[PDB]
């Protein structure tokens, strides 16, 4: 039930480029039945599709939010699309940094820039340093499990066997409300 | 001539890379292409556009309903009525967006190994199944360049042998410079299908 | 209603697997289907027999004769001609032909499944490919071990032309789906592919878990 | 490269027939000249293509003939190419067999039986082929590549190259067994 050969996607994925836009604006359209944005940064043409409940939130569009975008494919029209990743136009910035537990034990840390992060963000850019140095998605390791602990006990667990799930993507957290993160890689 | 009315779904070609996309009423059978009125399911004006034969003599005329795409992909029901004085009472066609679809499965299969020996082409094979309904799109790509329709062959979209659901599948091969696989730039199948996440999807190969 | 006349050559499968290979020739675009006349070259095999009428794709009436007992000389070389004669027509209608002289062997190969559906432990599918053919004609079977599949079980495209570099060829995609565990215990599979440029008209390429 | 080892190692460790007494008729089938008969409950089909084509102009009338299959068709008949011989005591040939042990070069001297005086080209290399595949692990692993080559009384000589099936215009070509001098085989290491 829990195999190797995706292996190489999930490495390709996780270790290709992110951007964080600013100020980001567009009207909500239909597209094959999705609601997406289309916008234009750094001369490239971007579609945002909104499937979490980011897309009851905005329902009219972005209006100068902060975006998170990595890319899904480039379809044949040069549109890049990219899931969720939308938090909050916010006059408010601090710096929070995340303790990171690895076991595979190895402390690291995380250093996130706004006060409402996107699930999504968190997501890749610790799969992003385990697969940098830690050796994820490499020879047989693949899965594992990301929990962000919150002030409280309360917790939210990401598999590190598949990609993120498109519908949680849009979930946000408050950067205050993290207390520490855990990773445990179980390899074979 | 043998009037015969067919309404047909917007091409997913224009649904998902097309700013317009339009649903097409037609009429064929008709001796005389005179006196056809469309009329149908209250929104935009639809245009008739000329007469023209079919096959086998006989003439035939056609209303596309432009911009149709947002109430298409909404689940909107569509209703032709076609009158004309050669037939009796006119007649009429429904469609409307398909529910029960499923995702195609893409898969990019390696060449044969002895292709590889042969060190001139190499044939690349995609393949799309699992999927209904049959429309779909599929393009290549040679690292992130696209590559022109005229080096590949997609087939038909053709049903798979299954008992129970129906389901569709469709092959494509891609053949290229054995030197270039074997230097080890990627290759990508990519899939577009109403059923899909993101309309699109890929997949990606290389040694 | 228009008349026209076509002559069909002798279906492959018939020359590779059966005993009674036949050319038709189809007269179709008729007002009505009888009074037709049909002359055959070279007259010197079975006797012809002309079909009963039939409809045609637009309510008109279509007539045929089949020439059986043609594989002979069909294999042999000889260009058949038919000849049609009906009221509806000022002169009679001649069709021409013969078995392609310009043919290139199918390359076969078989491919393995995709690696994600071995972990699924459901089916897996087999992937036969025919290419670099010509003439159009092919015919593609399956076997697991020894033993022929039914068609109800793979599902064979239609052949079709590939991008080309000067000479036309065609190519054939088949797909087999077969349960996963007889797939991974170690059967062999088999894709028997015909075709009349082919040395002994049928080739076979075989696979299993490498 | 070794991509097609099995397909040989199925090929020349399937099982071969020796029929006598065999007549039939020549029809034509997909163009080529075949001869059809019955023999242990199995149907044959074989394919004239070398110059035995011309040889066997009206059919067989009671020649012998070495099967091998190259497939059993949609119906059931074994598809077998040439190998037919004269149609009028046991034989015991020798052969040497060079491998490569490591790195030892290890000659043998082997051996294998013909029923016939005049005996064919096919018979000869599949014979020689299944016994390397048998005890010298041929088309096996990594050994594929090698030479058979066949020295005659007088010097005249013919090979055979191990990396490719006998070709089919070669499988009509026939010998007689008495003017067989030396039989040497190479199996060449990759
Ligand atoms: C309607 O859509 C079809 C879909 O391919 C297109 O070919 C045609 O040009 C369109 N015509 C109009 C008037 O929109």
């Amino acid at each position: 039930v829990q195999h190797l050969y995706d292996i190489k996607d999930l490495h390709r994925y996780y270790s290709s480029e992110s951007f964080e836009f600013s100020n980001i604006s567009g009207k909500v359209e239909n597209y094959n039945g999705s609601n997406v944005v289309r916008f234009n940064q750094e001369k490239q043409n971007h579609q945002l599709f909104l499937l979490g409940e980011d897309k009851a939130k905005y329902k009219q569009g972005l209006q100068g939010q902060d975006v998170f975008v990595v890319k899904e494919l480039i379809d044949p029209n040069g549109r890049l699309s990219t899931v969720g990743g939308v938090t909050k136009k916010n006059n408010q910035s601090s710096e929070t940094n995340i303790h990171l537990l690895v076991n595979k034990a190895t402390n690291d840390s995380f250093l996130i820039n706004k006060e409402e992060v996107s699930l999504k963000e968190l997501d890749f850019k610790i799969r992003k340093q385990l697969v940098e140095k830690y050796g994820l998605y490499q020879g047989t390791s693949k899965y594992g499990k990301i929990t962000i602990i919150l002030n409280g006990g309360k917790k939210q667990e990401i598999d590190l066997g598949d990609k993120l799930q498109f519908e949680r993507m849009g979930d946000v957290l408050n950067s205050k409300d993290i207390n520490k993160i855990e990773v445990t890689l179980k390899q074979i | 001539c043998h009037p015969r009315l067919s309404l047909h779904r917007p091409a997913l070609e224009d649904l998902l890379l097309g700013s317009e996309a339009n649903l097409t009423c037609t009429l064929t059978g008709l001796r005389d292409a005179s006196g056809a009125t469309f009329t149908w399911t209250s929104g935009k004006s639809a245009v008739q556009g000329p007469p023209e034969r079919d096959l086998c003599g006989c003439y035939s005329v056609s209303s596309v309903l432009p911009g149709s795409a947002q109430p298409w992909n909404h689940g909107e029901t569509f209703t032709c009525t076609a009158a004309h004085p050669e037939l009796k009472t006119p007649l009429t066609a429904t469609l409307s967006k398909s529910g029960n679809t499923f995702r195609p499965e893409v898969h990019l299969l390696p060449p044969p190994s002895e292709e590889l020996a042969l060190n001139e082409l190499v044939t690349l094979t995609c393949l799309a199944r699992g999927f209904s309904p049959k429309d779909v799109l599929v393009r290549w790509l040679q690292g992130s360049q696209e590559l022109p329709r005229e080096k590949y062959l997609t087939w038909a979209s053709r049903q798979e042998p299954s008992q129970g659901t129906t389901t569709f599948f469709v092959y494509s091969i891609l053949r290229v410079a054995a030197e270039d696989w074997k230097k080890g730039d990627t290759f990508s199948c990519m899939v577009g299908h109403e059923a899909l996440p993101l309309a699109f999807t890929q997949k990606t190969i290389d040694r």
